[PDB]
């Protein structure tokens, strides 16, 4: 389930919209995405995160 | 220009005694002027 | 054959000690606070933070 | 409680704590705190929302919800609109001291 950010987009509140809850659910999407949180933590414009099923 | 922009110049008088104070003040007389007289000491992050 | 696990310890980050860390954490904050350091903003809540 | 204040780092617990803590609340928004997208208030998407009789019962709704979740050491009085002058939409906002 892969989305593109945008160029002022931060993860703990794309995976808010998406998932409905924090606990657990913001390190785990660092874990199962390569080179995301070498990225600094104000995205680029066009990055991909891909958000890992049950979280 | 003062009155052209309708503002407040804020002036401040030299850091001399008020003798000097008081005489410098004494050539202005119009309502949109605010004199600060005494020069405020701060610290200075390049001279340290 | 020679066992290399056998060495003092390379580091890849120098380690400093507790101390030079700090200072060079408030080097940083006073060029940030710059123009609004005073006595008074260097309280003990601040400095314990 | 003793906390600290937002400027100057000073060690105050009844007067500007209370304030510190709802002056901050009513434009503070949801989701800008890091991990925690509930605190805040959504006064600041009732900006342009239309000034009618139902807007006044979210507002102070709103008022009540996110000073009633995460600051239970005050009760709000009332939330009158008092003046609709350029848009601009006077609220006043009596609270009550606690401590």
């Amino acid at each position: 389930t892969t989305c593109r950010t945008a160029d002022g987009d931060m993860l703990d509140s794309l995976c808010y919209h998406v998932y409905g809850h924090l606990l657990g659910c913001v390190e785990a999407t660092l874990d199962a995405n390569p080179g995301l949180a070498d990225e600094q933590q104000p995205f680029r414009a066009g990055l991909l995160i891909s958000f890992p099923d049950m979280p | 220009l003062a009155e052209k922009l309708r503002a407040i110049a804020i002036l401040d008088g030299p850091n001399s005694t008020d003798e000097a104070a008081v005489a410098y003040a004494k050539n202005f007389g119009s309502k949109r002027l605010f004199m600060v007289d005494p020069g405020v000491q701060v610290w200075d992050s390049a001279t340290n | 054959i020679i066992d290399l696990s056998q060495l003092p310890e390379p580091e890849v980050i120098e380690n400093l000690d507790f101390e030079t860390i700090y200072q060079e954490l408030l080097g940083d904050f006073r060029e940030a606070m710059a123009g609004e350091w005073t006595a008074e903003v260097e309280s003990d809540p601040v400095l314990k933070l | 409680m003793i906390g600290m204040d937002r400027r100057s780092g000073l060690p105050l617990s009844g007067l500007a704590h209370l304030k510190q803590s709802v002056e901050d609340i009513l434009t503070t928004p949801l989701g800008s705190r890091r991990m925690r997208p509930e605190y805040g208030s959504k006064l600041r998407r009732m900006v342009d929302m239309p000034v009618s009789e139902g807007w006044k019962s979210a507002v102070q709704a709103e008022v009540a919800r996110s000073l009633g979740r995460w600051e239970p050491r005050i009760g709000l009085s009332a939330v009158r609109v008092v003046a609709v002058v350029d848009g601009r939409v006077d609220l006043l906002l009596s609270g009550v001291f606690e401590g």
